[PDB]
């Protein structure tokens, strides 16, 4: 017996798989992909189009009751050509269930937004807004939410800097709080933690 | 010169013949941990960090001095080469010294990457209260190399490229048993104006 | 309702590169060389885009080093060199790509060949 | 893997003390509080948040249990020995503040049984993983041993190699469902740790609660919300 | 003996608290002590020394890349469907 | 060299262009109000050349979608500046206040090391 | 004068008389360690051993530095690279 | 006999619900009998309604219809029916049974990202 390893739910993977084959086969317009991955948890991957109507569904459906959605998450993958991905992950209390919806969308090309679906995508898209620059159009207001009334950029994607480009600092012939260019006292030291060796040999042909 | 099939990790590849296991591996993609081959050294099995295990075999393989031949099923991802590869290196890690805090190497060191890689967790050496660990007097080279033989793991990767590419015979191995030392028999300065590179070739930092 | 567009576009207006860091920085793709004490290479395959390094002086106070550069330490990692240059000339960054890949070298190891009759590449040593 | 360390010897003998003292203070705080007019004034049909509001919205925890909705996160998805413990979940009926205030102190008065019950039922073992690659060795065996020296030394240089893939856990916190996405390259580093936080989506209901309310009624919802604001702006 | 008022102040602060008051503070017979002796640390399932291989028990090796499940029917098979136990919030 | 795309705010330049207009027509609208409401020490007609010089330093773009983008964070600023959200310190930063001119000369750049 | 400032540390470091950054000590005073870790592992003598290798712990063993083995064929003092205890073999 | 409260604040207790859930799967059903036959969702929503409304024909009490549906209280049923009544009425506009309008690009939904080939 293994103690140290993890051992699967098995109802979760049986009920999760079927309902994965129920949901590819109901919309195959905009389901491209599902997948059971590690960990018992179901991905449906749609094209950016079907954004509305894929939520719509789990949101109404007798057989998808995922009537609770907990977060919109955006991945800035910089090496893809749609670099952006934005990820639904929704409750089910009914079946008492989870599933992620992911899809993929470009800095230009917009998204629809699941605001009619769910209304807490009224702050979660405004959010990946702030930190991504994924436009979700039809959305009430996409304002700027967690940074500064003054930034410009969008934090959180790869090809941003750690530190920012700018500080802030008081000016008292000005008397204001003034914007100047960035001076580190002491550098950020980046770490060279590569491995050079593999250790997962499952996972060396899993990109085709 | 026709390629020849060999069924590496249940995968093809055409391979010419007189390549290493470890070259018909790497062709496509998955290493085999190493330490006494380099790609520009002469072959050699003073470590067994490279047993293979082949279908239809009895003993595993050494992968860098392993001529395959047409139709072999090589698993790199077995039990048994895993197993055998868990063995050897902790026979590798039995006697060297606890030096890593002290260590130029470490973070960079061969054996620390594949004690997480491939190697076991923990120890199984219950000797280390009574009749102690092997260790060794260092050696006397120059002002360009520092030298602790306690770390070594006798791979003899200095030897051979003291012998084939540096030309100078000083380097060698003494001894037998669990007392070979790679060292020079007396107090000489190992001088070579390529001898900078025998700190590169040492894979664990002796 | 889709429209027509050129697929070569230049993102620096609508990010928050200022003009000072768009107009004179130069980006490296390179692949990362591999740890000559190290006979690993799981970190080579990774083809990456860097900055320039810049001006790094030491304190007055204190002995740390201090950078105005705020690109010094960030490096982007990409699976081919021809993603980076599309990256690039999308942000409107000024690219130069540092050296292509090796594509083979053609080597044959034998162990026959350190105990030979009258060749030269007879071994001394075992 | 674990916990970082093991408990102290005599940890138990004072976390049993207190919470034999505990159930007075809490209704020392019930009398002043609880029935008092002026708090049921404050607090009664106040901020009032329907069924299909706290489902559509994205509300959890509290929220969810204060119009009256079963949904316990400890109980539906256990995690970490809460299958193992029996206790019971606080549900509202009205969903104002007064029903969210009387469902968090019952959280209090569970969350002691549940105390009592990890008390008294404690194994007799080890506090981390014994896979050496994830969790640190102890200081004798660094010390001492050679692999676990180096698992020592590599663990808290460059961090355990995580396989690549994506996950998002989530548990019952005390404002609601805490959550973490995380997505792993298959590095020392997280490529993605999005963080779901309660308050968030608490919070972006405000602007309708708010709406058609007094001044001191929207303190009241602030003051029921249960928002902390480090989790909100992450 | 501990820090407290006479039994006519007591029974005052009994009577307007409704209850039997017990003290809301430590004191250093009530608490566990601050000296103790050294503990020792039971040792887990695989310190032991014989018949532990790391593959056997290798949690990280045993993860696998997520499998496709529209492709899964096509190369296994050469009540409606639910995602879960119904569950009756009400 | 021609892929096809999602439309975000426009379908022709000349219809990004006369959105561009009303973002240009509603800030020169909201100039004097933001003068008034501020206590800034610069005045109208400071703002509104400040207005012309960050509109000619975007005069460059040609792209519909990065000109509807310029719009959208140009129309998410007017509104963040109808409304007072910004202080005086954030009107403030379009005239780079604080930080020395750089010189443009070798000469200079290298005595001063630049 | 305050002597202080001219004196060296440990790591071979004073501040000369023309140097701005001695304006900093004009308020506050330098911290120098008088506990140098060279004079205070010279002062103790060497231990002398039988036996061909030895192992230094450094003190007790959980509260000391990792064990290692050294080798005293070679006549001489052998030092301890952890702790600076020196080893001797008759 | 009818429940005092139904549990859950917002809702309000039907006072005909055997009729609203009959006429709401109606409506689903009238719904659903414009869509192609071979598109999926059609099938299984015409099997669920259809097993719904023998559920509802079967039991005259209310306590009996939810022991025997078992999906919530019966204002929840109404509440779902509705729901997916809203739903086919905007597959009858969206027409999700067709082939992908947008296939997946390459080297998009592999997650190691700096992999060669
Ligand atoms: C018929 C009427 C009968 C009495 C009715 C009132 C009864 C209630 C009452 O006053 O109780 C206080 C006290 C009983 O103490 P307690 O509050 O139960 O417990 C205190 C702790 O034990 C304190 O802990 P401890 O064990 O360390 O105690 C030692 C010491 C602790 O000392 C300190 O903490 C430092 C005190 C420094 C004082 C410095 C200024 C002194 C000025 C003189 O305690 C005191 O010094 C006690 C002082 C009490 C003063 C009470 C004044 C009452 C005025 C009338 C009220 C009606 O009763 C009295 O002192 C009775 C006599 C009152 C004065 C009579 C003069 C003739
Ligand atoms: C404090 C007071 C105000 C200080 C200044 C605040 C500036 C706020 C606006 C800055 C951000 C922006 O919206 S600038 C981006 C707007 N887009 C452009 O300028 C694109 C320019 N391209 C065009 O085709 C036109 O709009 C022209 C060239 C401006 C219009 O065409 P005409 O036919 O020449
Ligand atoms: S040679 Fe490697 S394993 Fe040995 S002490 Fe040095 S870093 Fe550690
Ligand atoms: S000194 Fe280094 S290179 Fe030479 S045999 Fe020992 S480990 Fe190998
Ligand atoms: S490196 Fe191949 S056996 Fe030693
Ligand atoms: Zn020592």
């Amino acid at each position: 017996d293994k103690p140290t390893v993890r051992q699967p739910d098995a109802v979760a993977r049986s009920h999760l798989s079927d309902f994965g084959r129920y949901v590819a086969e109901c919309l195959p317009k905009y389901v491209q992909k599902v997948q059971l991955t590690a960990g018992d948890e179901l991905e449906v991957l749609i094209a950016p189009e079907g954004v509305v109507p894929v939520l719509q569904f789990l949101k109404d459906h007798h057989q998808a009751q995922f009537t609770n959605l907990v977060d919109i998450a955006g991945v800035d993958v910089p090496c893809r050509k749609n670099r952006f991905e934005v990820v639904y992950n929704l409750l089910s209390l009914r079946y008492n269930s989870r599933i992620r919806v992911k899809t993929y969308t470009d800095e230009l090309t917009p998204l629809d937004s699941a605001c009619e679906v769910h209304k807490a995508a009224n702050w979660y898209e405004r959010e990946i807004w702030d930190m991504y620059g994924v436009f979700f159009a039809n959305h009430p207001d996409l304002r700027r939410i967690l940074t500064d009334y003054g930034f410009e950029g969008h934090p959180q994607r790869r090809d941003f800097p750690l530190s920012g480009y700018v500080e802030l600092r008081y000016d008292d012939e000005k008397k204001r709080v003034v914007c100047e260019p960035l001076e580190l006292a002491q550098e950020f030291r980046k770490f060279d933690l590569s491995a050079p060796w593999e250790q997962f040999p499952n996972f060396r042909n899993a990109n085709p | 010169p026709e390629k020849i099939e060999v069924f590496v990790d249940d995968i093809p590849v055409q391979v010419v013949p007189g390549t290493t296991v470890l070259q018909a591996a790497a062709q496509i993609g998955v290493e085999i941990p190493r330490f006494c081959y380099h790609e520009r050294l002469a072959v050699a099995g003073n470590c067994r960090m490279c047993l293979v295990e082949v279908e239809k075999s009895p003993k595993p393989v050494a992968a860098c001095a392993m001529p395959v031949m047409k139709g072999w099923r090589i698993k790199t991802n077995s039990d048994l080469t895993r197993k055998a590869r868990e063995g050897v290196m902790e026979f590798l890690l039995m006697n060297h010294p606890l030096d890593c805090p002290i260590c130029d190497q470490g973070g960079e060191c061969d054996l620390q990457d594949q004690a997480m890689a491939f190697g076991s967790d923990r120890s199984r050496f219950t000797d280390i209260n009574y009749t102690g660990k092997r260790a060794v007097e260092d050696k006397d080279i120059g002002p360009l190399v520092k030298t602790i033989m306690t770390r070594c793991i006798h791979c003899t990767r200095c030897v051979r490229f003291a012998s084939e590419i540096a030309g100078v015979d000083d380097l060698g191995t003494t001894g037998r048993g669990n007392d070979m030392q790679i060292g020079t028999y007396v107090e000489k300065l190992f001088l070579t104006e390529l001898s900078g590179n025998v700190i590169d070739l040492c894979p664990v930092g002796a | 309702g889709k429209i027509t567009v050129p697929t070569a576009v230049n993102l620096s207006p609508i990010s928050g590169v200022p003009e000072e860091h768009i107009r004179e920085r130069r980006v490296r793709i390179h692949i990362p060389p591999k740890n000559a004490m190290q006979s690993g290479t799981d970190n080579v395959n990774t083809w990456q885009i860097e900055f320039d390094n810049r001006e790094r002086w030491e304190n007055p106070l204190m002995g740390w080093a201090s950078s105005g550069d705020p690109l010094s330490n960030m490096n982007v990692q990409f699976g081919s060199p021809e993603e980076a240059i599309t990256f690039c000339e999308r942000n409107g960054w000024r690219w130069y790509v540092d050296g292509a890949a090796k594509p083979k070298k053609e080597r044959v190891k034998n162990y026959g060949i350190n105990f030979a009759w009258n060749k030269r590449t007879r071994v001394s040593t075992k | 893997g674990g916990v970082s360390l093991d408990m102290p010897l005599g940890l138990m003998d004072d976390i049993y003390e207190f919470a034999s003292k505990f159930a007075e203070r809490l209704d020392e705080v019930e009398d002043v509080l609880t029935t008092n007019r002026i708090w049921v004034q404050r607090t009664e049909d106040i901020g009032i948040v329907t069924a299909e509001e706290a489902l559509n919205y994205g509300f959890s925890g509290v929220m969810l249990r204060g119009s009256g909705i079963k949904w316990d996160l400890r109980k539906q998805q256990p995690y970490d020995a809460y299958n193992l413990v029996n206790f019971d979940v606080p549900i509202g009926t009205k969903g104002d503040c007064y029903d969210r205030y009387l469902c968090r102190v019952e959280e209090m008065r569970q969350s002691l049984r549940i105390i009592d019950q990890c008390l008294n039922q404690m194994p007799a073992g080890e506090i981390k993983t014994d896979d050496a690659k994830v969790a640190p060795p102890s200081r004798s065996e660094m010390k001492t041993s050679m692999e676990a020296l180096i698992h020592h030394f590599k663990l808290f240089t460059q961090g355990y190699q995580v396989p690549p893939g994506a996950t998002y856990t989530a548990i019952e916190a005390p404002k609601g469902e805490f959550g973490v996405y995380l997505i792993s390259d298959g590095s020392s580093r997280p490529y993605r740790c999005k963080i779901k936080a309660p308050g968030f989506a608490h919070l972006a209901a405000l602007e309708k609660i708010g709406k058609q309310h007094m001044l001191a009624d929207v303190v009241a919802i602030i003051g029921t919300l249960d928002v902390v604001f480090g989790e909100i702006d992450r | 003996l501990r820090r407290d008022v006479s039994p006519l102040i007591q029974r005052i602060r009994a009577f307007l608290l409704g209850r039997e008051h017990n003290l809301a503070l430590r004191f250093e017979d009530g608490l566990a002590d601050r000296t103790q002796p050294q503990p020792e640390i039971p040792d887990g399932p695989s310190h032991l020394l014989s018949a532990n291989y790391y593959c056997q028990r290798d949690g990280r090796r045993e993860v696998l890349p997520p499998i496709d499940l529209v492709e899964q029917q096509k190369q296994l098979a050469a009540k409606l469907p639910t995602p879960g136990k119904v569950y009756a919030w009400d | 060299a021609v892929q096809q795309v999602r439309p975000i705010l426009s379908v022709d330049r000349e219809e990004a262009r006369k959105r561009a207009l009303n973002l240009y027509k509603a800030w020169y609208r909201q100039i004097p109000y933001i003068v008034m409401d501020y206590d800034i020490p610069m005045t109208v007609e400071q703002c509104r050349d400040k207005l012309r010089e960050e509109f000619v330093k975007h005069r460059n773009v040609t792209d519909i979608r990065v000109i509807d983008m310029l719009v959208i964070k140009g129309q998410m600023e007017l509104k963040e500046s109808v409304e007072i959200w910004k202080q005086k310190g954030h009107i403030m930063r379009y005239w780079k206040e604080s930080q020395d001119p750089k010189p443009t000369d070798f000469l200079s750049k290298f005595i001063q090391g630049v | 004068c305050r002597g202080d400032i001219e004196k060296v540390t440990h790591t071979g470091q004073v501040f000369d008389k023309e140097d701005y950054r001695n304006a900093r000590f004009v308020n506050a005073k330098r911290y120098v360690n008088e506990n140098w870790g060279i004079k205070l592992i010279e002062e103790v003598p060497p231990k002398e051993c039988t036996e061909r290798v030895v192992f230094c712990d450094g003190g007790d063993g959980p509260l000391g530095h990792p064990k290692v083995y050294i080798n005293l064929d070679k006549p001489g003092n052998h030092i301890c690279g952890y702790c600076g205890l020196r080893f001797v073999k008759k | 006999i009818i429940k005092a409260s139904t549990g859950l604040t917002g809702l309000a207790v039907s006072t005909n619900p055997h009729h609203t859930l009959s006429a709401l799967y109606g409506k689903i059903l009238r719904a659903v009998s414009k869509m192609p036959q071979d598109a999926s969702y059609r099938k299984y929503t015409e099997q669920l309604v259809k097993q719904r409304a023998d559920s509802v024909a079967q039991h005259k009490d209310i306590t009996a219809l939810e022991k025997a549906v078992g999906c919530g209280q019966v204002e929840e049923l109404i509440v779902q029916a509705e729901n997916e009544l809203i739903l086919a009425r905007k597959m009858l506009g969206w027409k999700p049974w067709e082939k992908l309008v947008q296939a997946a690009p390459a080297k998009q939904w592999d997650w190691p990202p700096a992999q060669i080939m």
